RNA sequence: UUACAGACUUAAGCAGUGGAGCAUGUUAUUUAAUUCGAUAAUCCACGACUAACCUUACCAUAUUUUGAAUAUUAUAAUAAUU
RNA sequence: AAACUCCAUAUAUAUAAUUUUAAUUAUAUAUAAUUUUAUAUUAUUUAUUAAUAUAAAGAAAGGAAUUAAGACAAAUCAUAAUGAUCCUUAUAAUAUGGGUAAUAGACGUGCUAUAAUAAAAUGAUAAUAAAAUUAUAUAAAAUAUAUUUAAUUAUAUUUAAUUAAUAAUAUAAAACAUUUUAAUUUUUAAUAUAUUUUUUUAUUAUAUAUUAAUAUGAAUUAUAAUCUGAAAUUCGAUUAUAUGAAA
């Protein structure tokens, strides 16, 4: 849990183009912190193999992009 | 210890002729370093070999001597030093309270340069 | 007595190939790494060629790096068999053979001596002292390297019956027990010569109050009468006679095979019959025993030559 | 002609493998940029400065290549390249330490009692 | 403890001034620690040894008179020729131009 | 095949293992990958005296092609020699 | 091979101007035991003997290393190294992210716990250690916040001393004393009572449920903050409030 006094984990992203054009933002920066500006924008977040499409709501601010792109498949046994 | 003691004896002889009162060699506590290894290269972590290293120490003190004579002692014993012996010398100089003519970091400089660059000045604008 | 005399015991400092102590531990690690790298480099400078069919291989031991406060001395033993001009003439007095050319670049060459190059690598004065050994069985390291690298045609199809025989007639079979007892008698004689000298110098009187504090017995000459450099030094020197030697082979010379040659004694009786005490080098190797291993590559692959010598 | 790393670096003098080359490159670039990283970290963590300058420094820090990261330096055995159980007193793995120690290569190391 | 805090703060400030120390009465995080940490770059970058060591390739120009033989290199070249004779050589490497 | 002797082998005592939660290793299964061993005694906090990145050996995507070496032959830039 | 050794132990000498202080120490050298002697008893190969006890002398009671042979063609080609064979625009090289942390069952090894011969608090002229570490550092005291008079614990601020027999990590802990402790009506409280007074006795009230989980236990989980790092999402550590499972 990053100390609040340090601020958000800001990463270089193309937000201006996604706000003037509406294009999805494809990124591997799973550590990035969802800033309040991101709300409404569409992100394609790498999960190690594919890019998961996700639109950001107001209940996602503060969390990190990686939290919404699961990297493992649910476990199953050959019962 | 063998070269250490032999060399210490030589220093006392050098000092005597130079007129330097010397005391010692006082033996200081020997330091022991230890390392434990597993003898096998890959597995078998149940058989472990022990290794150690001992640092032997000696203290020779000089008294009531002028700085110039003390430097001659250090120069001579340096010229004729033995293999595997190290030497640290603490010099003590008594001085007057007030003397005549007396007896900026890299990071700070770069910070000033960075805070003047456009990538930072573009924000500091008030 | 044995450990209090420079001629009767091996200084423990000699058990290590890098003889150094630096307060700055990082500089000590760096010096140690530099000694291994230079040792490898020197091994690559020992093979010389005059013509395609004249390749002279000098067998070099591991280096002894003596780090003092002011200089570094690199001491190593080398063996060279002069096969190009092994005559009874003095033609060698008018040219420098390849081995002399190699040894003269260590210190003598005024422009590109290896010492000056190394002096910048180490940031201290450096000297190199090559010491020539005339036999290959006087140093365990040289002996192993020779077999491994030069005697391959003798043990690559099994150990030749002549090769083994030569490795068993190298030294006459000295009687260790009498040599050990001769050494102990000489020590007793020297010890009894000094006690008699003092007893006589005291009984002859050479302040009664001062005759209870001082221990000065008298003139140095009388105390050491008949104890000179011509009779004391060579009689007390240790590890002077090879009394045992074991040469082992192993590897593929389609399965690995090991052959062991054992000849002589691998113990010292000077320690049993006398108060003299043995010392273990690196705390696990007896002082008398010197063991070294050298490996090489053949058509099948890696094979190791393990030689052990017992000098008493 | 085609060096594998963005900047030209000298090779280590001893044993070499790809992993040693990668670790050594990171060590050299950490030294060249150590001051830069400390200066940016200072600006980003100095609460007396405005938040905008602090966030600018944090962004610049996140954009630095991985070969400038101190935390990516890993101590490896200078003789074998193995990166597990490496003794820092000799920069050797346990096995190479034992072999060197018994050969008398380590300045003052003897077998324990 | 009975000494008024104002008096103890005046002593701290003056003392810090004389000894060229940073006086931060509020306690705001200033980053001064970062500015004081030591630079470990030189030690870290020397881990693998001094790169400017004499190498075997430099011996043919330092000592032109002497002809040294690299047995390790020589062994490698013989193994390459042997594999060429058995037909087990290496495939020709593709050219980027292609 | 005989007879010996040895240990081999139980007992006693202290605290434990085997039950709960958690930590950790392994197996199995899953997975784009869950790197690879070791894996009765003699594997299973073992290799590993520290897997967020690095480490890393695995997977996805993108990218490099004489690559880290030695030598040969050209081309240049540079300093000496002549 | 054993011994001869080395360590430990006891002692002696040397060294320290006894403020680098631990002289009750440090570490060089040397000595000592593989103990010795007397007597009685029981056995004997009965003698110049063993087993025993008794007396006397002694600090003397413990350890390590110490090599030869063979086997399991036992582990390792993943510490590094070699042959053969295979890849060579890829089975080599670099970057970003992911994985090695998945979860039905099973196994090994640990940790914590299931309360009264045992857990919790508190103990400042500071009960009592050893062995280590500090130039790719160890961090004192103080101040501020959590947070309350203060202490304690955690972090921040600041960075004293020491690169060390000197200063720091670091006032060891258990022990011991006092207090407290569910199950337990074995308690607590209100009156009265005492020559048990930190306590006794009497009369009332103090629960019900209950083979059971408490003021035992601390898994799981919510929220906030902090530490390292460029970065803590998969996947780190710490703290506070709340949660309080199995046993
Ligand atoms: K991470
Ligand atoms: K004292
Ligand atoms: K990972
Ligand atoms: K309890
Ligand atoms: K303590
Ligand atoms: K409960
Ligand atoms: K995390
Ligand atoms: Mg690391
Ligand atoms: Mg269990
Ligand atoms: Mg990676
Ligand atoms: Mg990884
Ligand atoms: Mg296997
Ligand atoms: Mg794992
Ligand atoms: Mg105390
Ligand atoms: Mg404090
Ligand atoms: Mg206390
Ligand atoms: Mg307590
Ligand atoms: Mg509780
Ligand atoms: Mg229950």
């Amino acid at each position: 849990s990053r100390s609040v006094w340090k601020g958000p984990n800001i990463v270089p992203l193309p937000i201006r183009e996604a706000m003037t054009k509406g294009t999805p933002i494809r990124t591997n920066a799973r550590a990035a912190t969802i800033l309040p500006q991101f709300v409404g924008l569409k992100f394609q977040i790498h999960n190690g193999k594919e890019y998961v499409p996700i639109e950001i709501s107001e209940d996602m601010v503060g969390h990190k992009l990686g939290e919404f792109a699961p990297t493992r498949k649910r476990f199953s046994y050959t019962q | 210890n063998e070269n250490l003691d032999f060399y210490s004896d030589f220093i006392l002889r050098t000092g005597y002729y130079l007129g330097i009162p010397l005391t010692g060699p006082k033996p200081l506590p020997t330091r022991r370093e230890r390392w434990t290894v597993i003898k096998s290269p890959f597995v078998h972590a149940k058989s472990k070999e022990n290794f150690e290293r001992h640092t032997h120490k000696r203290l020779i003190r000089a008294w009531d001597t002028n700085p110039e004579v003390l430097q001659m002692l250090i120069a001579y014993i340096t010229k004729h030093s033995m293999a595997g012996v190290g030497m640290k010398c603490n010099f003590f100089q008594r001085s007057e309270i007030s003397l005549d003519l007396g007896s900026t970091s890299a990071v700070g400089q770069k910070v000033l340069e960075l805070l003047d660059s456009p990538d930072f000045k573009k924000h500091l604008e008030k | 007595g044995n450990i209090n005399n420079k001629l009767q015991h091996l200084n423990n400092m000699n058990n290590w190939n890098t003889q150094i102590y630096n307060y700055n531990k990082n500089m000590e690690i760096m010096n140690t790494m530099n000694d291994k790298l230079i040792n490898k480099l020197l091994y690559k400078m020992m093979t010389l060629k005059l013509n395609n069919m004249n390749i002279n291989k000098i067998i070099m031991s591991k280096t002894i790096n003596q780090h003092s406060l002011n200089k570094l001395n690199i001491k190593f033993y080398y063996y060279n068999n002069d096969i190009n001009n092994n005559n009874n003439n003095n033609n060698n007095n008018y040219y420098m053979n390849m081995m002399n050319k190699l040894m003269n670049i260590m210190n003598n060459n005024m422009n590109n001596n290896l010492c000056n190059i190394l002096s910048y690598y180490y940031k201290k004065k450096v000297t190199i002292e090559p010491i020539k050994l005339s036999y290959i069985y006087l140093n365990s390291d040289i002996f192993s390297k020779y077999i491994s690298l030069n005697d391959m045609d003798k043990y690559n199809n099994g150990i030749l019956t002549n090769y083994q025989r030569m490795l068993n007639n190298i030294m006459p079979k000295l009687n260790d027990h009498n040599i050990s007892m001769n050494y102990i008698n000489n020590i007793n004689n020297i010890n009894n010569n000094k006690y008699n000298n003092m007893i006589n110098l005291l009984n002859n009187n050479n302040n009664n109050y001062n005759n209870n504090n001082n221990n000065y017995i008298g003139n140095i000459n009388n105390i050491y009468n008949n104890m000179t450099i011509d009779n004391i030094p060579m009689d007390i020197l240790m590890y002077k006679y090879l009394v045992g030697w074991s040469i082992k082979f192993k590897g593929r010379l389609g399965r690995t095979s090991t052959t062991n040659l054992l000849n002589g004694t691998f113990n010292n009786k000077k320690y049993l019959w006398s108060n003299i005490n043995n010392n273990y080098k690196l705390n696990y190797i007896p002082s008398n025993h010197n063991l070294y291993n050298n490996s090489n590559i053949n058509k099948n692959g890696k094979y190791n030559i393990k030689v052990k010598l017992n000098f008493i | 002609g085609n060096f594998r790393f963005p900047i030209k670096t000298k090779l280590p003098p001893g044993f070499i493998n790809a992993r040693i080359l990668r670790d050594n490159f990171k060590r050299q670039q950490f030294k060249e940029n150590e001051i830069l990283v400390k200066s940016l970290k200072f600006i980003a963590r100095n609460m007396n400065l405005p938040t905008k300058l602090r966030l600018e420094a944090q962004l610049k820090l996140n954009a630095l290549p991985n070969y400038m990261r101190s935390t990516q330096i890993k101590n490896r055995c200078v003789d074998s390249g193995h990166a597990r159980f490496v003794l820092s007193d000799f920069r050797l793995c346990r096995y190479q330490f034992r072999e060197n120690a018994l050969k008398g290569n380590l300045p003052g190391v003897k077998k324990g009692i | 403890m009975n000494v008024p805090k104002a008096r103890l703060l005046k002593v701290a400030e003056l003392s810090a001034k004389i000894f060229d120390q940073n006086f931060n009465p509020s306690g705001i995080r200033t980053g001064s620690k970062i500015l004081n940490e030591r630079l470990k770059g030189p030690s870290v970058a020397s881990y693998y040894g001094n790169p400017d060591i004499l190498k075997f390739r430099h011996l043919k120009t330092l000592y032109p008179d002497i002809e040294f033989v690299d047995l390790e290199e020589q062994y490698r070249l013989s193994m390459v020729e042997a594999k060429k004779r058995r037909g087990k050589g290496a495939p020709k490497k593709m050219k980027k131009d292609a």
